[PDB]
């Protein structure tokens, strides 16, 4: 009768819900906001900090900080506030009644997992918990056991090749470029047009502009020429106060950084090269299955035209006689969560729960011996 | 292990097919093998034997209409079965109408058929439904809330306030005769709903102003969809028809009761705990509590440390209240975990927490002060901590001097000669195993001007770019030359005090003349340098040798503490003299020698300088500063004059005298702590020297010839206006430049022990006599004058609060 | 319950009364007269203008003369309210952007001179917003000597965006004398100013379009109204009815370089962070007797709508009791049972001094 | 013997002069004045404009605007007036006879660099020109090829890390806070005492109070407590009217906005965090040399105690084993121009110039 909770704590968004549901019931930004001013109206329900959607709604008098920066947790105190908001405000459940399935990035340091386990058992008193690799859950969600997942969220971008349900660690590639870097680059290139987005609240406005009007061009140098040749690629966006700004070439120059990291000063390779290098680090006998099963995950893979451009670039790197296939599930924003909902719903998963009695007799080191 | 895989033949041939049904593998009946439903997902295991080699192929089949929970469960269970069979099976993904040949060969009987339909998906479909409702706020003191059964004007009256909750759009409708108290409470309730959800916009509307021009077009269109304004006039109730605010509040207060669901001694008992008013402390974390608001709502508060039987029976008993009292279906029952209390739940409690009796992204370093231990200085340093040379200095070098804002190559005969007033660029090229590497040194003279230092830096970059950027650029300030730089000149370097041009041009006297003095000194066998110094007797030092050129003859003066390496370079320099050198020993000084140096005056001569390192302990210099946030002291080995900074204070250990060098731009707290640290320095020295060794303070510019002697050459042109210590003494005076000696020991003295001054003196802002504590100027008054000014004795003054003392001081001008 | 006092130290009128009442029980002018060659405060001071020199201690919202202010409060406690201040906690109001030293001096006077058991200081614009039940909105407090634009978002202050305009009520009655004189009449006497002030409060209004309403007065006599002077003579006020309040929008009518109350409201909102401007546009709350002109709410909606983007909803809230909305807000706050922990007690002042008003109050 | 001109296009002060000189010959405000009431007075027509100190004298009848308000040129029509005042009025020279070295702000857009070079060649017909980054010139003035420059002027503060002559654009920080904001903040906290500084002529004396009596406290919390306990930090200032005012904690509260930008309502980080973040966005190999060469530049780095404070703040964020050295050149108010005068005097500049013939392509 115990219904299990599934919580995908991302660097930008947290996707939570119940095991057995076809989608996360709670999706909100993982931000903590604190006021920049002093309260003048006494007894009107002011708070010292704001979490999630409330922080986003009142962001005009707030400084927004992400507890997870570049995929690494930097404020465990604010991370507890996010988790407290998830259990008590969004899902509105008692955490001591529900087993919780959490997710982690590949090759996660064991210090981050042992503290996550300690917080779940000592602060929220969950009956049991389990940590699952994010990329692996996305492959299962697409009905696959073999493939190379491109997980690009807000903090980091991973390339995780998986063969028969097991990831190949020696080939997992990591790129420190994701959504937040794309947002900040859009803020930068929007100044050359006269606009000024500086504050952490204004950054959220740019992020919405990025999600609404940005797209990946099939040929970048060609669209840069068509941009000046006309105005057919210019769009308008209404700011919250009613001001209308117009953007043009910035629509595709922003996500182009995914393929040309030199736009933001990174000397690393693009997402197209990191996948090829990841596929080329596996056995030659399994590479054909990988090339034919590129599964995209995360919100940063939601740009219009990123799948077509991805297939174009990989075909130029791979042998001409190789069949390339980019898989772009319609709900890949929540593919990690979906796989968790399926995994936590299996009858054979009750054996995998790290229980509280196991934690009290072994310590936080028990989490590693169950998730290898 | 899944029980459906238990009976799988291990190592023997088989052919088994399962179908995914509600996240579980269910075996397919054997007579139906080959019929796959289009809306389902399957798993097929084919263990076949082939010439003694067991072939194990695992396929999971996905119908074209199979749901995501089934495709995922098929993938997951395929892996479980593969691991359960030791991992030897090979996995295959099979999609309908595009299966592999191996999968199609299993059904060569043309038995492969796609059936319509399939078992239901195990997923629950999240809908995100909106509970649109019409709430009323009515009362006299604490207006209460009630949900109306339907959304129409018939449920509204013109004397109360109504909320139209439409999810992310909230309308606060204020009746024409609503009380101001009800208006304020309804906005709190509305703001509470919005904040519990995180999104929403409150739209305040007044009775009568339900127009598109007053609300906005899109805002009125939504309002008219749920409350048409044309039907208002007919159905809207009046103020009196809405009831009395007093009764509505009176009844709903008594309507509230608190139950307790506790499991004590294994017995579950439901007990009425209290009634209105209710307070948060009534809720205990060790049990469950039911908040009964009747038809308006039932709430189940579950404590953090409650019991599983308490958690279950609390809701079952709460769910029973609905049927027993036969409440309407609108009456709901909500579970409230401890810590997830909503605004509506809190509104049922008159007392909850307390009011808020009173963040910058910029963070300022908060480092608390610490008293520096002087014993750590006696613990001896790590002089050879970092050492590294890329070669032996035998590589190729080209030397350029900054002349006329450009580069002029020095002749090979002048290599080793530098002018302290110019800047140089030396391009060093060394090879290791045939691979050429380049190092670009730019050496900046102590008196080189900005134009010459800039050209040296800019043309250093240009040569580096001429080599493709492969060279390492090293900035070298005079007197602080690195070990590899000295090895390029075979460890012997000659620094003539002079220069050339500078921002246009001037008297660029080319050469040291015929009467110049050289100071030859080295701290090792590799950094032996010969630097030009003024031809004055004070320039001499007993630890070093000197070479005196003159038109009559060249002389070499060997101090008592000079090393053999210092004398060797002095002889080699004097070997170029066509006159021939006449070596001299300290003490054996002929009068003709002093006459060429202006006459014998006091020079750098101390017990530490005459002695060799074999007997005396070498000199040590410590830089003291609080610029790092805390007062610290660090040693400087191979210390020279350039290592002195005016912003800090330094301590020099010379065995018989410990000097405290006071920089002009140093903070006062740095000076005072440096002296206190110098007293703690020798009080902890276990070497057995005199506990009362002289500890004098020396001021920047007024340095005696024995203080400058422990350093290398000294340039009076920096802080002494070019005057020697004797010339400074003549113009200023002995008691004008005296080295005051440090002594021990004011604050925390009693009122009677403080020096006394008249009120006419302390009340002045500037021009105050010294020794007056500006922070406690009232203590500098007498017992009698204090009573006349402050109207009270000092004893009663100090008993008054600190805020009153500061205000009294400001009133009397003694702040 | 200990009955609390509420005193709105206005620029031209002191609104004082008891906490819980629906209206201030004492409304007298903030003027104190001195011999010129003694003390007289309030309306009695204006009956002896020829003998005394009248000064405004709070001319433009901020208290300047403290010795004259101690007599305003003395006239408030013992003459108007007829109470003993040492037996009543007193809530006091302050102008926006009041210096911290100014608030500490108020605390010192209340505790050391009047020996009150407890006191509290609230911003005037915050109390007006509280009266309407809001925590968000930009207040237009237009009184006698000063008008402020005070934006507030979710109970937080935006002091960087507070606008102050030293053109208000008394500037308008003086301009009404100047234009009524230049049509034939003569209003120069100090007693005639009280008559002009009555003409202003009863016959003046704000025109939706000034140039059009001026053209109507030039081709018709429909806008002309009549007024009875105390001596019986009836006069006719014409375009002066709407030319007097127009100064709030065209300060050049009285030789001021500042912008009108519509531009100061818009410029104030545009100094706030972009994510809070939408709620301010839809919550323009008006307070003060100078916002009582008929038509000023409709004209402010037109003027802000022209300056703001078309996609923004402009709403002007004009509460019917906005002349005393500051005091009404204070009367509700001081009466809340959850506020008795916010008072600054005398025992707390004795330990920390007047700077405690910056800790408990804000 | 063709002499070259060096012009520093500053946000509040234009520094112009001749190459090979120790200091700029002319330094005037970057302000252009246009008539308020056109046609009423002689010399007050539509096309009449005034630039520099004369626009400050005729401030009552002029409008006055900043062309390079935030380091970036925005008004080009008023910019041509500034350069015209520089050539013909201040330097008193013909621009068609002297190659011109101009300075650009860090991260100056390519379009601005192209409109600068067009105006010099077409409107002024200069023989050759070149633009340079202001931070690199400051570094050359300190005899260094590598360092992280902190340039704080009138409208903008920039952190620019440089290694072996070339800067790292991806690590450049920008802070829209400088002396003009500090001058405005001093007027605010002075009126909080009741001294009433609001007019422009009063802002002139407030700017002088800032440059003569303000300092950076080593420990802001301790000095705030010292200023509340005794008048030992208070100093007096005599206004032109003979009235004498006294300032206390305002002396160090005003420059503290450089380290706590929240004092004026800014969410950005202090100059210590932007310097730390600028070094941390560089390669780790060169971070050791950057911490040892923090070269300060600009008039707003002249407050006494700012070097000690920058060290105290950076040493708390850097690793404990780092050697942190702050360089404070005595002539850092003109380090940009001095570096330009050095570069424009290098004979190897004749190949780096952009001749007019090359531009006519
Ligand atoms: N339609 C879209 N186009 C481009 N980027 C998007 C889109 N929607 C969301 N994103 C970006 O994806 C990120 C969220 O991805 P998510 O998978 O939630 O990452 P995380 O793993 O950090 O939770 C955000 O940074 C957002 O800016
Ligand atoms: N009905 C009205 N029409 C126009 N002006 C009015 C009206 N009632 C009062 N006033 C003006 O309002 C001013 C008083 O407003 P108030 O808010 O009390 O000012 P303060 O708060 O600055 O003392 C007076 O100058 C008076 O002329
Ligand atoms: N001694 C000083 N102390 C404090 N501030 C100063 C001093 N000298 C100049 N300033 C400030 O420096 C600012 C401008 O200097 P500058 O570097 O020329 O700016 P920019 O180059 O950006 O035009 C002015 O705002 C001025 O207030
Ligand atoms: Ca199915
Ligand atoms: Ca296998
Ligand atoms: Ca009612
Ligand atoms: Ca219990
Ligand atoms: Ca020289
Ligand atoms: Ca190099
Ligand atoms: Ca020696
Ligand atoms: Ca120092
Ligand atoms: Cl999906
Ligand atoms: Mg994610
Ligand atoms: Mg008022
Ligand atoms: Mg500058």
């Amino acid at each position: 009768e115990t219904t299990a909770l599934v919580c995908d704590n991302g660097s930008g968004l947290v996707k939570a819900g119940f095991a057995g549901d076809d989608a996360p019931r709670a999706v909100f930004p993982s931000i903590v906001g604190r006021p920049r001013h002093q309260g003048v109206m006494v007894g009107m329900g002011q708070k010292d900090s704001y979490v999630g959607d409330e922080a986003q709604s009142k962001r005009g008098i707030l400084t927004l900080k992400y507890p997870i920066e570049h995929g690494i947790i930097t404020n465990w105190d604010d991370m507890e506030k996010i988790w407290h908001h998830t259990f008590y405000n969004e899902l509105r459940v008692a955490p001591e009644e529900h087993p919780t399935l959490l997710t982690e990035a590949p090759l996660n340091p064991k210090a981050n997992r042992e503290k996550m386990t300690q917080i779940m058992f000592e602060t929220f008193n969950v009956p049991a918990m389990y940590v699952a690799i994010q990329a692996v859950l996305s492959l299962y969600a697409s009905g696959r056991t073999t493939g190379i997942v491109l997980d690009s969220g807000d903090g980091v971008t991973h390339n995780v090749p998986i063969y028969e349900g097991y990831a190949l660690p020696h080939a997992i590639m990591r790129l420190d470029l994701a959504g937040r870097d794309l947002t900040d680059y859009l803020m930068k290139i929007l100044t050359e047009r006269g606009y000024s987005f500086v504050t952490t609240a204004e950054r959220e406005i740019v992020r919405d502009i990025k999600e609404k009007l940005c797209y990946v061009a099939l040929d970048f140098e060609n669209e840069m020429a068509t941009a000046a040749s006309s105005s057919s690629l210019e769009k308008s966006y209404e700011l919250p106060d009613g001001q209308v700004i117009t953007i043009g070439n910035e629509r595709f120059r922003c996500p182009e950084t995914l393929f040309q990291p030199s736009f933001i000063g990174m000397e690393s390779a693009g997402i197209h090269e990191t996948t090829y290098n990841s596929i080329m680090k596996c056995d030659i006998d399994i590479r054909k299955d990988l090339y034919a099963n590129n599964v995209m995950s995360g919100g940063t893979t939601m740009y219009p035209g990123i799948a077509d451009r991805m297939q174009k670039e990989i075909t130029a790197l791979a042998p001409s006689t190789m069949k390339i296939k980019i898989i772009a599930p319609p709900e890949r924003k929540y593919s990690v969560w979906i796989g968790g909902s399926i995994l936590a719903s299996l009858s054979t998963f009750q054996q995998m729960w790290i229980t509280k009695q196991e934690y009290d007799e072994a310590g936080p080191s028990i989490v590693h011996r169950k998730c290898f | 292990t899944d029980p459906a895989f238990r009976s799988v033949p291990k190592g023997t041939p088989c052919f088994l097919i399962w179908r995914i049904e509600n996240f579980q593998p269910v075996p397919v009946p054997k007579d139906q093998y080959g019929n796959f439903f289009e809306g389902d997902a399957y798993i097929i295991l084919s263990q076949k034997d082939n010439k003694g080699i067991l072939e194990q192929n695992l396929h999971f089949w996905l119908g074209k209409n199979s749901s995501q929970d089934e495709q995922g469960t098929a993938a997951l269970k395929t892996v479980e079965l593969d691991d359960y069979l030791g991992g030897t099976p090979v996995q295959h993904r099979e999609c309908q109408n595009n299966e592999s040949k191996l999968f199609l060969s299993y059904f060569k009987n043309k038995s492969l058929k796609y059936l319509q339909g399939g078992v239901a998906s195990g997923f629950n479909h999240v809908e995100h439904i909106v509970r649109r409702r019409l709430l009323s706020v009515k009362g006299k003191h604490t207006p209460r809330m009630e949900e109306k059964p339907e959304i129409s004007w018939s449920q509204m009256n013109k004397g109360d306030v109504f909320i139209l909750d439409l999810g992310e759009i909230i309308y606060v409708w204020n009746g024409e005769l609503c009380s101001r108290t009800e208006r304020i409470k309804a906005m709190e309730i509305a703001r509470g709903m919005r904040d519990d959800r995180g999104t929403g916009n409150i739209i305040v509307v007044e009775d009568g102003e339900e127009t598109p021009d007053d609300m906005g077009e899109e805002e009125f269109e939504v309002f008219n969809e749920y409350l048409p304004v044309a039907d208002k006039e007919a159905s809207i109730k009046s103020a009196e028809e809405g009831g009395a605010d007093e009764n509505f509040e009176k009844k709903k207060v008594a309507q509230l009761k608190l139950w307790k669901v506790a499991e004590e001694d294994g017995n579950l008992k439901i007990t009425e705990e209290a009634t209105a008013p209710l307070d948060k402390k009534m809720l205990d974390s060790n049990d469950c509590f039911i908040v009964d608001n009747g038809e308006d709502g039932i709430w189940v508060w579950t404590g953090k440390k409650a019991s599983p039987k308490e958690r279950k029976e609390s809701m079952n008993n709460a769910m029973a209240f609905l049927k027993q009292r036969n409440y309407s279906s609108q009456t709901r029952v909500t579970k409230v975990p401890e810590g997830g209390e909503s605004s509506e739940f809190k509104s049922l409690f008159k007392t909850w927490e307390k009011t808020k009796l009173p963040y910058s992204v910029n963070k300022i370093a908060q480092t608390v002060q610490t008293k520096f231990d002087a014993m750590t200085l006696h613990n001896n340093p790590e002089v050879a901590k970092e050492t590294g040379m890329v070669d032996d200095g035998s590589g190729k070098k080209k030397i350029y001097r900054i002349e006329n804002m450009d580069l002029v190559e020095l002749e090979k005969r002048y290599y080793g000669e530098l002018y302290g007033g110019d800047s140089y660029v030396i391009h060093y090229t060394y090879a290791v195993n045939g691979k050429e590497e380049h190092i670009i040194y730019y050496w900046l003279g102590r008196h080189s001007t900005s134009d010459e230092r800039g050209v040296a830096a800019a043309k250093t970059i240009e040569i580096d770019d001429s080599l493709g950027g492969t060279a390492k650029q090293v900035r070298v300030v005079q007197s602080k030359e690195p070990n590899h730089f000295m090895a390029m000149f075979d460890g012997k370097l000659i620094i003539f005090q002079g220069g050339k041009a500078g921002w246009g041009g001037h008297n660029s006297t080319d050469g040291p003349g015929d009467t110049y003095l050289l100071h030859v000194r080295g701290t090792s066998q590799y950094n032996t340098k010969a630097e030009q110094v003024p031809c004055r007797a004070e320039s001499l030092n007993s630890n070093d040798v000197f070479v005196l050129f003159s038109k009559g003859g060249t002389y070499v003066w060997a101090g008592k503490g000079c090393t053999g390496d210092e004398r060797e370079m002095a002889k080699k320099i004097a070997s170029k003299s066509p006159k021939g050198y006449i070596m001299i020993v300290e003490g054996q000084e002929k009068e003709e020698f002093w006459d060429l140096l202006g006459g014998k005056t006091e020079y750098a001569s101390d017990f530490s300088l005459k002695q060799a390192e074999n007997e005396h302990r070498p000199s040590r210099l410590f830089q003291c500063s609080n610029a790092s946030g805390v007062f610290k002291a660090e040693e400087i080995v191979d210390f020279v004059q350039e290592d002195l900074v005016p912003e800090d204070v330094f301590i020099l250990d010379a065995d018989h005298t410990i000097y405290v060098w006071l920089g002009n731009e140093a903070r006062n707290d740095e000076k005072q702590m440096a002296m206190d640290t110098a007293i703690e320095y020798l009080e902890s020295d276990p070497s057995g020297r005199d506990p009362d060794t002289p500890i004098m303070t020396v001021k920047q510019g007024y340095e005696p010839p024995d203080f400058v002697g422990h350093f290398g050459v000294w340039d009076r042109q920096l802080w002494s206006h070019g005057m020697s210590y004797a010339e400074l003494k003549k113009e200023l005076g002995e008691k004008n430049m005296s080295m005051e000696q440090v002594r021990q020991r004011n604050g925390e003295m009693s009122f009677s022990d403080v020096s006394k001054y008249p009120y006419s003196v302390l009340v002045q802002k500037e021009g105050l006599p010294d020794g007056i504590d500006l922070q406690n100027k009232e203590k500098h008054l007498t017992e009698e004058e204090f009573e006349k000014i402050f109207g009270m004795t000092y004893a009663t003054f100090i008993t008054k609060p600190a805020w009153k003392q500061t205000q009294l001081k400001k009133d009397k001008g003694l702040f």
